[PDB]
């Protein structure tokens, strides 16, 4: 099996710059590659093939180059719709492999996340359960960090997290964070808080309710 | 023009088989290889092997020697992948893809149609429908407002989300599903003009096709 190491795992750049994504094989392989893109939630499409060559319809932004065990994909004058993750292939001796893939991101301003809060619904009360939910929504970049406070006390356990892919639209990212306690412990306590530290505060970013006030 | 319908999302036992089919449209089918290809739920990308739709003639991945084999049917254009004694490794994404023509002398093996892929789940846990909470403000007049529905409690994936029946989808955020203890949970927010809500109605609609299951949920004041 003919190892493919592709670099950088992740890239951001700004729109309009030109970027350049790196595979390195074990073997001379000659020039038998081919790239691909794949956008979240769909299926891959060809790019390029005999590491040079572009596939009918790709955009002329993109080409290839390469020879004996480094080859590379660059695109000109990056645009959001490129975000996506991009995958070398091998074709020179069985088995054909992929490299691990280089996911890309568009470089954009820095925006301050929405946040938003929610106690319990009255129906999943009912069933004995109490979920409290936090957005944070529409923020760039895309490091944070998120923690439940109950009456000031940090809570940990319950809690599941889970991020949006990069807005075509926008470019921001949102994240969102559900804590789960029985309707019983819910109950015990009255302040109910979402703390957020993003680069685009200085302090924590500090969403509450009172249970109820 | 040029099309690869796959089989629907399989939810299998951690011993059965499962049968994928790939319906080729738009060109010849037994003119070009037809290839498999694994996505492991860590995105990384496994060639399984390759079938002539042709002459039936086939070549694997030794790796998947023992798990897969590739058949074929003419008549309808479409081609089938089988994965025996199924474990958690085979939990990913299965497409099937286009390579070039039988007649190619050159030397240019590369896939450029790739199927609309087929989620397999291997596991024991029960398929379980899900329950669906509003998320609604308790603050009255921002001038955006942002409402949400919670989905807990589901197995398998997908589950689906739109608000308004897909017409209210513009400042929509629906998030990615996090698996705790054999069950999903999925949100999705949507931020409207304050000016529209409560006035008007806004509603989440939430589809669960393997327990075939369709739930609304209006999101009310309060």
């Amino acid at each position: 099996d003919i190892q493919m190491t592709q670099s950088p795992a992740s890239l951001s750049a700004s729109v309009g710059a030109t970027v350049t994504i790196t595979c390195r094989t074990s073997e001379n392989i000659d020039s038998y590659l081919a790239w691909y893109q794949q956008r979240q939630g769909k299926s891959p499409q060809l790019l390029v093939y005999a590491a040079t060559n572009l596939a009918d319809g790709v955009p002329s932004r993109f080409s290839g180059s390469g020879s004996g065990t480094q080859y590379s994909l660059k695109i000109n004058s990056l645009q959001s719709e490129d975000v996506a993750r991009y995958y070398c292939q091998h074709y020179s001796t069985t088995p054909w492999t992929f490299g691990g893939g280089t996911q890309l991101e568009i470089k954009r301003a820095d925006a301050a996340p929405t946040v938003s809060i929610f106690p319990p619904s009255s129906e999943q009360l009912t069933s004995g359960g109490a979920s409290v939910v936090c957005f944070l929504n529409n923020f760039y970049p895309k490091d944070i960090n998120v923690k439940w406070k109950i009456d000031g006390s940090e809570r940990q356990n319950g809690v599941l997290n889970s991020w949006t892919d990069q807005d075509s639209k926008d470019s921001t990212y949102s994240m969102s964070s559900t804590l789960t306690l029985t309707k019983d412990e819910y109950e015990r306590h009255n302040s109910y808080t979402c703390e957020a530290t993003h680069k685009t505060s200085t302090s924590p970013i500090v969403k509450s309710f009172n249970r109820n006030e | 023009e040029v099309q690869l319908q796959q089989s629907g999302p399989e939810l299998v036992k951690p011993g059965a088989s499962v049968k994928i089919s790939c319906k080729a449209s738009g060109y010849s089918f037994t003119g070009y290889y037809m290839n498999w290809v694994k996505q492991s739920p860590e995105k990384s990308l496994e060639w399984i092997g390759e079938m002539s739709p042709s002459t039936g003639r086939t070549t694997y991945n030794q790796n998947f020697k023992a798990k897969a084999t590739l058949t074929v049917d003419q008549s309808s254009s479409t081609a089938y992948m089988q994965l025996k004694s199924l474990t958690s490794e085979d939990s990913a994404v299965y497409y099937c893809a286009r390579s070039v023509p039988l007649t190619t002398l050159i030397e240019d093996w590369y896939f450029d149609v790739w199927g609309t892929g087929t989620t397999v789940t291997v596991s024991s846990a029960k398929t379980t429908p899900p329950s669906v909470y509003p998320l609604a403000p308790g603050s009255a007049a921002n001038s955006m407002v942002t409402l949400g529905c919670l989905v807990k409690g589901y197995f398998p994936e997908p589950v689906t989300v739109t608000w308004n029946s897909g017409s209210l989808s513009s400042g929509v955020h629906t998030f990615p599903a996090v698996l705790q203890s054999d069950l999903y949970t999925l949100s999705s927010s949507v931020t409207v003009p304050s000016s529209t809500w409560p006035s008007e109605t806004v509603t989440c609609n939430v589809a669960h096709p393997a327990s075939s299951t369709k739930v609304d949920k209006k999101i009310v004041p309060r």
